[PDB]
């Protein structure tokens, strides 16, 4: 606040801190187990509405955990629809929305790195395969600045997880081009 | 053996025939072999592994790992557990936000901020420290921050101290740059947290721990010109105080005033000893007087001795 | 296959010139191993080739040679060095560069020991000033001369070489086909661009 | 003692404390000067007329190190390296101007600036002596192993020293990214100083705290491996430390510099640093280890030996350094000499390993300017000025040997292209005078053949020679000589003619086979057509060609000026050759003019063709001096008529000096104390007018639609242009 100011106004928030953390419910850890005015529903990366002063941005920092973990669950494009979409064919728009796949490309790499997979241990790429598909039936936005896309490729330079990743990564570009070829051009 | 193993380790490392040495030593070798009449093996074995454990970290590190020569239950954590493809500007978003969020000092962490101390430099450590600061916005939350501040400053207090009286204060009133930051209600506990560690310092203050007093030998005369002791604290101390009332000049005072307001008034506290305030041409007593005009605050600090000198303040503050 | 190599380095002598050159001989060059240049993918493609344009030692008692130009798609870089080459140059007019042309010759080098699996290997440099100086290299062991240039960039190696100066004709050609192996320099020419110069 | 500066408003700060300064430049413009006013900006500064100082905004803190690499203007701007390295390259020399070159080395703290780009020069100076060598054997280059070549590429790769593993990003011309991530031990703690250039293509570095332990992280790293990837080694080379601890006495030493040189085999600056003062010496001799005393009776490895050691007084140390294992005993100049200014007044400047005592004349950091000994006045003493001693090479009296070493190093200065400033080290010009006479006489006879590419420079080499004091005749000559010559040769090949039996230029000339007078008779003998390039061309005579007309005319006039009290009076140009070629540019000017009417004419009167009487009077003075002619035949006095034609007010380039011959030069910041020619030059000021200091005087974007021929031929450095200066027009 202004420089030239009293502290009248600072301690004035501090003895307005308590009644709003009357206000205030738990970490706002996880609520979305349900695949069916509502909770867990941010608009742009912040969810609460009174414009009081509540505590540190805890509940001003975007959850972004929030969003990893009901992205990365399969038959979510029902719930991030009602969640954050509107008019999902009379209000294109792109919002910010892709940078949180952005990370869902990062984890991707994790996936094929963290441990190599136990060398194939499992059939966790099973699962991983089958969120991507998820994401690629949502690919109406997702190459807003196309570009954008390219910085994932950046973060993929990190730890040179180019081991194993890349196949699986070319696999879900071709799942995804394959619905856009003749629909845009190949300048993107 | 251990020892001649850890200096022959500053060699290329080619040979490594002490490494395999060493570790032939550690090995079960001795099985009641010669006519051992001890008959405590098993207790001097357990001493003598976890003594190779002690040392030789640094062979156990700049080549291969051991085969796990310990066959114990849990050995020392503490460790240097500095992540190595990662650079040192990882302190403030991994540790002060969280100790900040946090109730405690988070002991364990602390270790791993003592390695970071005798690192790297006092002066860029307090300084990104005092910069990560004033983000808060929020007068409670900096307190805490200075609260957890204060005490995190400890094991370092003298040169610590210094390097902030000398630096961080003239870093930010010196040039209008950094007037900016000042203006932050983070200032106020910036003013307490200088007044705080300036007693701490002025109190009686031994410090003699062995990574400290190994490393306390350096040069430094501050340059402090002098336009009751020659001590580096207190000589710091005045060129300090000197230029807060210099900067409590006229002809431009935004940030700044309000800086040296909250100093003054942080400054008065019961059974303090500070502001020693020497009598003979100095600024404090004209200090008090334009301070005056921002009641008997200034009137109390002053009162050193009730020294002859000490009336010209009272008569001033008389109004 | 199709290994060219382009060399120009008239820029201290003559700029705008090349700015003119470049749209009549140049940049059509460029579209005989391209389908036009827009901006796509660039790797061991056989026709690749470098971009190498220095100055002499008038104003630069620091710097020779800063090529860099492996395979750049045979587009970006290319039209970037070619509008982004340089304006500088000064001193005189005696001499531009030979001992470039010499560590022209080291690129074909790279390309045995890169081009593995023949090609038909090309090269062409630009030069507006008639050059001559007695050093060779100053930045690699081998050493030589103009003679010692041309007779490995002919015998040495089957290397088809020609120079398309601006429309003057200095005292350059005649030499440069002392070699045994045709240099075919015959490339400088108003009528449009030859299929392999 | 001279070459003093001072700054009027700002002084040391008294309310900061102190900082750290460096500076380090091995090439041209080797002032940096880091300081603190009264975070803070960074200043450079030429050598020659210092008056017009220049600094600039940084945009980091405490600004802690800079090493330039070559001639081509950069900085580092270490310290959290906010705004890394670039280029000036914008119209002048004066402008910092960072571009996006930048490497974000987030929240650090380095201290290293190196990796030049290519080898040492090789100097066997007491064995040639440089007698009938021709640069052959007494200037050569060692073979040297270039560090990451692909052609020899150079990036500002440095280590970490508030960090503790390694530098990456690196993104040199190629805009390319490059990003990676290596361990490096997983351990360190580091305090060092750099040593880079060594026999393969690795670095050196080593130090951690100081005397209190003996560690010293030994890091031998490998860079070129592969494009778009990096694997940085681990080497550890042997370890070593400083063995002043060895005295039972004391151990109070803690070294706080241990800097190294570009040579990774003969020193080991490690020193004894409040109350106190001891310098060391090792040295890399491998040997073998003594494997003995195990019984009754690989051996390459490497144990440390000692060079020098001894007690001392001295604070500050400033920088530490030809070849070695030569018997420098002819030898008294400043070969591989190590210096450091003592705090206590005057500097006892001593080479290494004797350390005695030199020629005092009783009645922070620094880094050596070059073999000319004039330091830097950075000591500790506070933000002051930089200084200047006495440059004696040696205590003795040897003229002869005095001029051999000078014409050694001028000829080094010339083959290396670097900048020169033994001005201050040379006598009055006389023996200055028999030295060039020597050394044109050596280049004329032993050149044998790089004379083709090595003239121009040394013509003005000449003129800082005969720069300096009654000799200015030389300067005035040898610059117009040098004008002349460089402005025919670029308008020679400029011709897009047809082709012929031989080159247009190369017939041109042999203009010298042809008669007296009428120019007319001989351009239409030798051919006339094929001369013509473009409409285009109207804007040379008029503007800027006009010169060499009005030059042929400060001739005639100043022929007969013999009785003046001057030798040469203003100039004399009887050399013939010169004139030869001056010719040949009056009879192509003149079917230039044939060819357009916007030529360059007497402008006054008698026009009913002044240019023919002018040129035949010039070829029938050419003719009466070409071959060993006389001076002042008859024909002088009727030449030496004064026709109602010659202008006068030309520019005649030249430039002010440094005359501090031998006691003080105080002088402030600013306000100094005394002591291309396309038109562009008006009364007063009309553009912001980028100017030059050696005969320059010109404008800053040339003004012009098609004349980019020579303002792209001069946009970079011009003759001898490392003094291309900027400066505003006056106001009220």
């Amino acid at each position: 606040p202004h420089w030239l100011l009293g502290n009248l106004v600072s301690d004035f928030v501090d003895t307005f801190r308590p009644t709003a953390r009357i206000n205030s419910i738990c970490g706002r850890c996880s609520l979305l187990p349900v695949v069916n005015s509502w909770k867990l529903d941010p608009a742009t990366l912040r969810f609460p509405l009174k414009g009081l002063l509540p505590y540190d941005k805890d509940l001003f920092e975007p959850q972004t955990a929030l969003l990893r973990y009901v992205l990365e669950q399969p038959y979510s494009r029902d719930m991030v629809c009602n969640m954050l979409g509107l008019n999902k064919q009379h209000k294109q728009r792109c919002p910010v929305l892709e940078d949180q796949l952005v990370d869902l490309v990062v984890y991707a790499m994790e996936r094929s790195e963290t441990e190599e997979k136990f060398d194939d241990g499992g059939t966790s790429q099973l699962l991983w395969q089958h969120l991507s598909s998820q994401l690629i039936f949502f690919v109406l936005f997702q190459f807003a600045s196309f570009p954008h896309m390219v910085l994932s490729l950046h973060q993929k330079l990190a730890g040179r997880g180019l081991i194993k990743g890349r196949d699986h990564l070319m696999w879900v570009l071709l799942q995804f081009i394959s619905g856009s070829i003749q629909k845009n051009a190949l300048a993107d | 053996a251990v020892a001649w193993l850890v200096a022959h380790v500053r060699m290329l490392g080619l040979d490594e025939r002490e490494k395999s040495l060493q570790m032939i030593r550690q090995l079960a070798g001795p099985l009641y072999s010669e006519n051992t009449l001890q008959f405590y093996n098993e207790r001097v074995v357990i001493m003598n592994s976890i003594l190779e454990h002690m040392c030789a970290d640094v062979l156990q590190q700049t080549a291969t790992q051991i085969k796990f020569p310990s066959t114990g239950v849990d050995t020392m954590p503490y460790w240097n557990l500095l992540p190595p493809k990662r650079p040192i500007k990882e302190v403030l978003t991994d540790i002060f936000a969280k100790v900040l969020e946090k109730g405690w000092v988070d002991s364990r962490s602390i270790h791993i901020l003592d390695t970071l101390l005798h690192m790297g430099g006092v002066y860029w450590f307090c300084n990104n420290l005092i910069k990560e600061l004033l983000k808060e916005t929020r007068k409670e939350h900096t307190l805490r921050a200075v609260q957890l501040l204060y005490s995190i400053f400890c094991l370092d207090m003298q040169q610590v101290t210094l390097v902030l009286l000398g630096h961080i204060l003239p870093g930010l009133l010196t040039d209008s740059s950094k007037w900016h930051s000042l203006m932050d209600p983070p200032g106020t506990a910036l003013a307490k947290l200088a007044v705080w560690c300036a007693l701490s310092s002025y109190s009686s203050h031994k410090g003699q721990a062995s990574s400290r007093q190994k490393k306390r030998h350096r040069e430094d005369i501050e340059d402090y010109v002098s336009l009751n002791m020659r001590d580096p604290l207190n000589r710091v101390l005045a060129n300090l105080f000197l230029l807060i009332s210099s900067i409590l000049g006229s002809r431009t005072a935004g940030p700044h005033t309000q800086f040296v307001q909250w100093f003054m008034e942080e400054c008065v506290g019961c059974l303090e000893q500070d502001s020693r305030g020497s009598i003979l041409q100095f600024m404090p007593f004209t200090t008090v007087s334009e301070l005056v005009k921002v009641s008997p605050k200034v009137v109390l600090a002053i009162t050193d001795l009730s020294l002859p000198l000490g009336r010209q303040v009272a008569a001033k503050a008389i109004a | 296959v199709a290994d060219v190599v382009f060399v120009i380095e008239g820029t201290a002598n003559l700029g705008p010139y090349f700015e003119e050159l470049r749209k009549h001989y140049l940049l059509p060059a460029i579209e005989y191993f391209n389908g036009g240049p827009p901006d796509f993918g660039g790797d061991y493609g056989g026709t690749q080739y470098s971009l190498v344009v220095f100055n002499t030692v008038d104003c630069a008692p620091e710097s020779y040679v800063q090529c860099h130009a492996p395979t750049s798609s045979a587009y970006e870089f290319v039209t970037w060095l070619d509008g982004i080459k340089f304006m500088g140059g000064g001193g005189e007019s005696c001499s531009l560069i030979a001992e470039g042309l010499s560590t022209a010759l080291q690129l074909f080098d790279d390309f045995k020991k890169m081009r593995e699996q023949q090609t038909h290997r090309v090269c062409l440099l630009i030069c507006n000033s008639p050059p001559y100086l007695l050093p060779a290299v100053e930045s690699t062991t081998y050493s030589g001369c103009t003679t010692e240039s041309l007779v490995q960039k002919i015998g040495e190696r089957g290397i088809h070489f020609s120079i398309v100066s601006p429309r003057k004709l200095p005292a350059l050609r005649l030499l440069f086909e002392k070699a045994a192996p045709p240099a075919l320099l015959e490339p400088l020419q108003q009528p449009a661009d030859v299929s392999q110069d | 003692l001279a070459y003093v500066c001072e700054w009027e408003k700002w002084a040391k700060s008294t309310y900061c404390p102190s900082l750290p300064l460096a500076c380090a430049w091995s090439c041209r413009n080797l002032i940096a000067f880091t300081t603190d006013l009264r975070t803070h900006m960074i200043h450079i500064l030429d050598t020659e007329h210092p008056w017009e100082v220049h600094s600039v905004s940084s945009g980091h803190s405490e600004a802690i190190t800079c090493l330039e690499w070559d001639q081509s203007g950069s900085r580092l701007l270490s310290a959290d390296a906010d705004g890394q390295i670039k280029c000036w390259s914008m119209a002048d020399h004066l402008a910092n101007s960072w571009e996006s070159s930048v490497g974000s080395q987030v929240e650090g703290d380095p201290i290293v600036a190196l990796s030049w780009l290519h080898n040492g020069v090789k100097l066997a100076l007491h064995v040639e002596k440089s007698g009938a060598s021709s640069f052959g054997e007494k200037f050569s280059r060692v073979k040297f192993s270039p560090s990451l070549t692909l052609k020899p590429m150079e990036g500002w790769i440095a280590v970490t020293v508030s960090g503790l593993v390694t530098v990456s990003l690196l993104k040199p011309s190629g805009q390319v990214l490059t990003s990676t991530e290596s361990l490096c031990r997983l351990r360190g703690r580091v305090a060092l100083a750099d040593i880079a250039f060594t026999g393969g293509g690795n670095i050196v570095v080593a130090a951690a705290d100081g005397s209190s332990a003996s560690p010293v992280k030994f890091y031998k790293v490998c860079v070129s491996v592969v494009s778009e990837k990096c694997r940085i080694d681990t080497e550890i080379l042997p370890s070593l430390f400083m063995r002043c601890t060895t005295d039972p006495n004391r151990k109070d030493r803690f070294p706080a510099i241990t800097h190294l040189k570009f040579l990774a085999r003969d020193m080991s600056e490690q020193v004894l640093l409040a109350t106190s003062s001891l310098v060391e010496c090792w040295s890399l001799r491998k040997e073998g280890l003594p494997v003995n005393n195990i019984f009754q009776q690989q051996p390459m490895i490497l144990k440390w030996r000692i060079l020098s050691a001894t007690n001392d007084l001295d604070r500050v140390s400033a920088v530490a350094l030809t070849d070695l294992k030569v018997a420098s005993d002819t030898q008294f100049y400043p070969g591989l000499g190590l210096a450091l200014a003592f705090q206590d007044g005057s500097v006892h400047m001593v080479h290494r390993l004797s350390l005695q005592t030199m020629a005092v004349f009783y009645s922070k950091a620094m880094q050596l300017s070059w073999t000319s000994l004039a330091l830097v006045g950075i000591d500790n003493h506070g933000k002051l000025s930089m200084l200047r001693i006495s440059p004696s090479l040696g205590h003795p009296l040897e003229p002869k040997l005095a001029l051999q070493h000078l014409l050694f190093l001028l000829e080094y200065c010339m083959v290396t292209g670097y900048d020169w400033w033994d001005i201050l080290l040379h006598v009055q010009p006389g023996m200055v005078q028999s030295l060039v006479e020597r050394l044109h006489e050596e280049y004329t006879r032993q050149k044998p053949a790089l004379q083709q590419v090595l003239s121009t420079r040394i013509l003005a080499m000449k003129a800082s020679l005969c720069k300096l004091s009654r000799v200015c005749d030389y300067h005035t000559k040898l610059f117009l000589m040098a004008i002349t010559s460089t402005l025919k040769s670029l308008l020679r090949p400029h011709f897009l003619n047809t082709p012929d039996k031989s080159p247009g230029d190369r017939l041109a000339e042999i203009c010298a086979k042809i008669t007296d007078v009428d120019i007319d008779k001989v351009m239409i003998n030798l051919k006339t057509e094929e001369f013509v390039l473009d409409m285009n061309t109207l804007q040379a005579l008029q503007q800027l060609l006009q010169w060499v007309g009005d030059f042929v005319l400060y001739l005639l006039v100043s022929l007969p000026n013999q009785g003046s009290p001057l030798r040469p009076g203003h100039s004399f140009l009887r050399d013939g050759t010169s004139l030869g070629m001056l010719r040949e540019l009056m009879v192509v000017i003149r079917i230039w003019g044939l060819l357009k009417p916007s030529c360059l004419p007497v402008y006054t009167a008698t026009s009913d063709d002044s240019m023919s009487l002018l040129f035949r009077l010039l070829t029938k003075l050419w003719i009466c001096c070409r071959d060993e002619g006389a001076a002042s035949p008859a024909s002088d006095g009727l030449v030496s008529r004064l026709q109602p034609k010659q202008p006068l007010r030309l520019r005649f380039g030249r430039a002010p000096t440094l005359p501090s011959s031998t006691s003080t030069l105080q002088l402030d910041g600013l306000t100094r104390a005394p002591g291309l020619h396309l038109g562009a030059y008006p009364t007063e000021e009309c553009k912001a007018c980028t100017r030059c200091g050696c005969v320059t005087m010109l404008k800053s974007p040339n003004k012009t639609t098609a004349v980019t021929q020579w303002e792209q031929r001069w946009i970079k450095n011009c003759l001898c242009g490392g003094l291309w200066r900027r400066v505003p027009l006056s106001c009220s």
